[PDB]
């Protein structure tokens, strides 16, 4: 096994060796490097490369000979070119901080598969515990060896990741990683944590688990104790945009677009459920109390994070905790929607998540149909979960209330609500909602600027700018999926439940009212005068036609300084007692 | 021919058509209202440059969607919106050389630099103040 993977590794290494790089690993590189470029360049004449080219074939020829003979002198039968690749490893990932950097993961992973079974055995005899049953003596220091081990390989994966990141920028190390060995797809990068509360509260960081015996049970509100931060993750930002990646791609023939995700659903806490479920291993189908536990806790936390961190960004109190309300709505409706695995995001974390789901709920055959129809029903039934779930977070919005020391909104105070629409409706409602909210400050800044205004006419036309591919994208996507009977809808969702064959039909009539958290959450007039915003996307509407001179002068202005100064740049870039 | 075999398709759309006195391109079904303010830069002239700036932009944006494009049908569809896609560079550069004439008082190459820069520094930052990457460059 991992044969002609370390053939390759070699071949690269004599390949980007022979030619002058950037490789120090020996004692000296530099020196064999100079003699051979002092050689070659003095009958050849770069031809360095040119050389290596010509023998390159020869090389690859000579290694395959070596491998056949080798296993022909072996008593085995005799094989042939059939070793991984027939031609030298192509170009498209030649350099060397790639492939030490996807060796150096997959040897991780698989030194994390065996102390993770290592611990497995040692500690299968919470269970079975001998004692504050902290004592094992084998199990212990195990677990404390591989914390050893993670303290170190944190660093050096922080380095490792902050260079390829640098060097290739828009892409991610952990995908690749993923991607390239599938070996570790229960690798969660968490155990790296900064954090020092991850330190400090979790003895082992991702393995706090049956190294570990506590049996820690949630305390609900009228418990006047808490979980004392067990799980006190960071706060969520506040301007920050969207996602166009991160979607399933059906076949590349569709290759469907123009869905992306809100600012609030990607700013999700969902960090305690990973080491909980490792812990929860074993003891299937008898520990889902545990998960309605954690997934209280979660969402308790959520909402006090939610509100802690929302309320305070404006001091309108009325619109202000009804926006709140139905932001933690939404949040309840997508946690519903995971549950029952109704949505489109598959990172990390989601595809971890319904996998584990997939395998609990599913005992042997049943049909993925099957699963979303049992996992459905189980969070609507009560002994319902869609109730205590309601209660963690009204325990979780009462607790930011007396540490706020305000008083308990209208909204969200019902104990009972109804049936939500497909995640898409809600995430373009709220798309609308911010769009005009960040359109009623910026216009109102800049008239209220104006002489002066032109950075401000500058931040509003830069924000302006990547809404117009928001509104093509979900338009077209619009188009081509409404009003179908679930028959011929593009996915298993109800389809064909509003009635609108256009989007600026439903959005007109949506939320043209009171923005309360009951249903319509919108509050927005004298717009159009509700359909003249397209008008404004390209500049030529009337408002805008105003200040457009101005606007687009210093805009030209801006661009030649800045052309200058980009130019100069890159020119400049040439480089006892 | 396979124009109608291609356009139900919908996988092309390409929005932007350029079509005399400037060579009005049209997004969509939106008609081109010029309102004047006002030989250099003046009046609708430069909205009218405003209006490709869009168009530019698309054109790369255009290029994602052809970057997830990969039989003799898919072929005559390439090679129709590689025509088209032609001819409307063309009609832009053109019209973008009347421009520069009628705004003497840049050249389709800093300009453009400029611009596919400001992709990168709007995509990730803000931020055009700072040149510290050294190597990202």
């Amino acid at each position: 096994k991992g044969f002609c993977h370390a053939v390759q590794r070699s071949f690269i290494d004599y390949k980007n060796m022979i030619l002058g790089t950037s490789v120090n690993i020996y004692e000296h590189i530099g020196k064999l490097q100079e003699d051979i470029k002092k050689i070659i360049e003095k009958g050849t004449p770069e031809n360095v490369n040119a050389w290596w080219k010509g023998i390159e074939r020869e090389m690859w020829d000579a290694v395959r000979c070596a491998i056949t003979k080798i296993n022909k002198k072996n008593n085995n039968s005799i094989f042939n070119g059939d070793e991984c690749g027939v031609s030298p490893p192509t170009g498209n990932d030649e350099d060397q901080s790639v492939s030490w950097f996807k060796e150096w993961g997959e040897q991780f992973c698989i030194e994390r598969l065996r102390y993770e079974q290592n611990i497995r055995e040692a500690c299968t005899i919470c269970i079975n515990s001998k004692s504050g049953d902290k004592i094992q003596g084998a199990c212990k220091r195990k677990c404390e060896k591989y914390k050893k081990y993670i303290s170190e390989k944190k660093q050096e994966w922080d380095k490792q990741k902050t260079k390829y990141e640098n060097k290739y920028v828009g892409k991610s190390a952990s995908d690749l990683l993923k991607e390239n060995y599938p070996e570790c797809i229960s690798a969660n990068f968490f155990i790296f944590n900064d954090n020092i509360e991850y330190k400090t509260y979790y003895p082992y960081g991702d393995y706090s688990s049956i190294c570990s015996c506590e049996q820690v049970k949630y305390y609900k509100y009228n418990n006047a104790e808490k979980k004392n931060n067990k799980s006190l993750c960071y706060e969520k930002d506040n301007d920050m945009t969207w996602s166009k990646k991160y979607i399933k791609k059906l076949e590349n023939g569709r290759s469907l677009e123009g869905v992306y995700v809100p600012p609030r659903r990607q700013q999700l806490c969902l960090y305690e459920l990973f080491p909980i479920i490792i812990k929860n291993e074993e003891g299937m189908e008898k520990a889902k109390e545990e998960l309605l536990e954690t997934l209280q806790i979660v969402a308790e936390r959520e909402a006090y994070y939610l509100w802690k961190q929302y309320n305070p960004t404006g001091k309108g109190i009325d619109d202000a905790n009804k926006k709140a309300c139905c932001a933690i709505r939404g949040s309840f409706y997508d946690l519903e929607d995971i549950i029952k695995g109704n949505d489109l995001v598959h990172d990390e974390y989601t595809k971890y998540i319904d996998s584990k789901l997939n395998e609990i709920f599913g005992s042997s055959n049943t049909n993925d149909i099957d699963t979303k129809r049992a996992r459905t029903d189980w969070w609507e039934n009560e002994t319902t979960i869609r109730q205590l779930v309601w209660d963690a977070m009204q325990s979780g919005v009462r607790y930011a209330v007396e540490e706020k020391n305000e008083n308990f909104p209208l909204c969200m105070g019902v104990e009972h609500i109804g049936i939500a629409k497909p995640q898409f409706i809600r995430w373009l409602e709220e798309w609308t909602n911010e769009f005009c909210e960040k359109y009623t400050k910026y216009f109102e800044d800049m008239k209220s600027k104006c002489i002066e205004c032109k950075k401000a006419c500058a931040n509003y036309t830069n924000w302006l700018n990547p809404k117009r591919i928001e509104w093509n994208g979900m338009s077209n996507y619009y188009n081509k999926i409404y009003r179908k009977s679930n028959k011929e809808s593009e996915d298993g969702k109800d389809y064909s439940m509003i009635m609108a064959p256009t989007v600026i039909d439903y959005l007109n009539k949506r939320c043209h009212g009171e923005i309360n958290g009951n249903y319509i959450c919108c509050s927005c007039k004298n717009i159009g005068a509700l359909d003249l915003m397209n008008e404004v996307l390209n500049k030529m509407d009337k408002k805008y036609s105003a200040h457009k001179m101005k606007c687009t002068e210093v805009y030209l202005e801006h661009v030649e300084e800045q052309l200058n100064e980009i130019d100069n740049a890159i020119k400049d870039y040439k480089l006892g007692c | 021919t396979n124009e109608e075999t291609c356009d139900d398709r919908k996988e092309y759309m390409n929005q932007w058509s350029c079509g005399d006195n400037y060579e009005l391109c049209k997004y969509n079904g939106v008609d081109v209202k010029p309102t004047t303010v006002r030989s250099k830069l003046d009046g609708n002239d430069v909205t009218f440059f405003n209006l490709f700036e869009q168009w530019n932009k698309e054109i790369q944006y255009q290029i994602e969607q052809y970057m997830t494009n990969a039989c003799k049908e898919k072929c005559k569809c390439y090679k129709l919106w590689i025509e088209k896609i032609n001819d409307q560079w063309g009609k832009q550069k053109d019209n973008y050389n009347k421009f520069r004439s009628k705004q003497i008082y840049v050249s389709l190459s800093n300009f453009l630099f400029f611009s596919c820069w400001e992709e990168y520094i709007q995509k990730y930052f803000n931020s055009k103040i700072k040149n510290i990457g050294s190597d990202t460059f």
